[PDB]
């Protein structure tokens, strides 16, 4: 619907196949095949119509970005990444919206490959990590389950990256909250479990995390820029 | 207006300007300053070929920060309106810290306020936490203006690891360059340019520059740096710097093939 269904079954055969072998393969089909003012298109379709949907290959799609070699379009797919990101951040969020949460952490390990797994910063301004963290504390269990999840999977590619891999502080500045929202009484199960899984995942003992007091700010909670609806 | 002063108090407030000026001016001029050297690495000797890394290496590792000092300009070397220069005073404690005792007679001398350094101190670890993300570092398109400052780099990357620096200076380089793709070194220019010679007051001196703010102070330092960069760019190199031949050379050290430290 984004392109004529021509035009469109021509990229998702470039997509529809792709491996280890044929990643070189389909990437001079796609550099011949398509037409350069396409790309943005081609954009759109690799992060809504594949990598929201399908995390086991989020590997290829990043090779194939690696083998690319083209920064414009590395571009336009971090543009997209942060506009669909938005999209969920902002949307109506209800307990049965099972499958937006699965996009967004979808999207939010997406992120993590093409940022911090390539020693690039999560800019400040497209997006705050820290202050979506607390922000979600204050909004509702509801904002934290669409929240915390999510902000997992961007971190889990830390652990790939000589820059942001521990002791990073900046790094460390998200796990510290993430420690403090664990000790919290009232966390749904899930999420305390979501948070201990990640740090084996980044070799971390949960233990030795230095929790602050910024969930008990309560001015600062009142004055955040909000990143949610 | 011109050099702003940043404690704990007011960081948040001014990283959100700095966050924005960075867009539009994307060449960082930069100074630090610190207790000087008070050690000589154990087991190297002189005559080893990386023995101004492994000096600098053991001084930056054992030794904290006290200012920092970043002055935003363009391609054309013009500054935003309002303030250009944000002077960074961190924590520092007279009593707990190790020191060289010229350095802080020079710099009490030249207005540093130790005990408000103590008190009301910007924290390195909380300071790195925020640049991280700011767009000054990292990121391609921005360019760092600096002189003789190998130290000055060291402790950049001390502070943005959180780590100790690597043992190796080939190793020291490579993170360098990730936090910094393109740097260059006033002085290591200098070695190309007939007739100018000295440190960063002498060079400004020879250039005619009109000093802004306390000498032998960061924000000052950067901002004189700034226009020594500007300045000597037109008059020797004809408004263009080329990559290749002076990109990311560290005055003293093994790149770009003479002491590192910036004596006085
Ligand atoms: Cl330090
Ligand atoms: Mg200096
Ligand atoms: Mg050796
Ligand atoms: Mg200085």
């Amino acid at each position: 619907h984004m392109l004529e269904e021509n035009i469109q079954e021509k990229i998702a055969f470039i997509f529809n196949n792709l491996s280890q072998s044929n990643m070189t393969q389909k990437v001079e089909e796609l550099k011949e095949t398509v037409k350069e003012e396409f790309m943005p298109w081609v954009s759109q379709y690799l992060v809504m119509k594949r990598v929201s949907i399908e995390p086991n290959f989020h590997s290829l799609y990043s090779n194939f970005l690696d083998t690319l070699k083209n920064p414009e379009f590395n571009k336009m797919v971090l543009n997209e990444t942060y506009r669909n990101i938005k999209v969920l951040l902002t949307s109506d969020k209800a307990a049965a919206n099972f499958s937006d949460r699965s996009l967004l952490k979808n999207l939010g390990h997406w992120l993590g490959m093409i940022t911090l797994a390539k020693n690039k910063p999560i800019l400040h301004t497209d997006l705050d990590v820290k202050s979506l963290l607390l922000e979600a504390y204050v909004k509702g269990q509801q904002e934290l389950l669409y929240v915390v999840p999510f902000v997992a999977k961007v971190l889990e590619s830390s652990i790939r990256s000589v820059v942001f891999r521990p002791p990073n502080p900046w790094t460390m500045a998200i796990m510290n909250v993430l420690a403090e929202l664990h000790q919290e009484h009232d966390l749904k199960l899930n999420l305390k479990f979501e948070i201990e899984v990640l740090c084996k995942n980044l070799a971390l003992d949960i233990n030795e995390l230095k929790p602050g007091n910024l969930l008990k700010d309560k001015d600062r909670l009142k004055n955040l820029d909000e990143q949610l609806s | 207006q011109r050099i702003c002063e940043v404690w704990a108090c007011n960081l948040d407030e001014e990283m959100k300007k700095i966050r924005q000026v960075i867009r539009k001016y994307n060449y960082v001029a930069m100074d630090t300053e610190f207790p000087g050297v008070v050690a000589r690495p154990i087991g190297e000797f002189r005559s080893n070929a990386d023995y101004q890394y492994q000096l600098l290496r053991c001084n930056v590792d054992l030794l904290k920060i006290i200012q920092l000092g970043l002055t935003f300009m363009n391609e054309q070397g013009e500054y935003p309106p309002g303030t250009s220069t944000w002077q960074f005073n961190f924590k520092f404690n007279l009593t707990e810290d190790m020191y060289a005792q010229d350095s802080i007679e020079l710099l009490t001398t030249s207005g540093i306020q130790f005990k408000k350094h103590e008190e009301e101190g910007i924290e390195t670890q909380y300071f790195a936490e925020l640049l991280m993300t700011s767009g000054v570092v990292l990121c391609e398109g921005v360019k760092w203006l600096s002189f003789h400052s190998g130290y000055d780099f060291g402790y950049l990357i001390k502070i943005l690891t959180n780590s100790n620096l690597p043992e190796e200076e080939l190793d020291f380089f490579e993170i360098l360059r990730l936090f910094f793709p393109v740097i260059y070194d006033v002085k290591y220019l200098m070695k190309s340019c007939k007739n100018l010679k000295g440190g960063l007051q002498e060079v400004a001196e020879q250039l005619e520059l009109e000093r802004i703010g306390p000498q032998h102070q960061a924000g000052s330092d950067s901002l004189l740096t700034g226009m020594a960069f500007f300045k000597m760019r037109e008059m020797f190199f004809e408004d263009h710097i080329d990559d290749a031949k002076y990109c990311g050379h560290l005055y003293g050290l093994g790149s770009g093939s003479g002491n590192a430290y910036e004596e006085e």
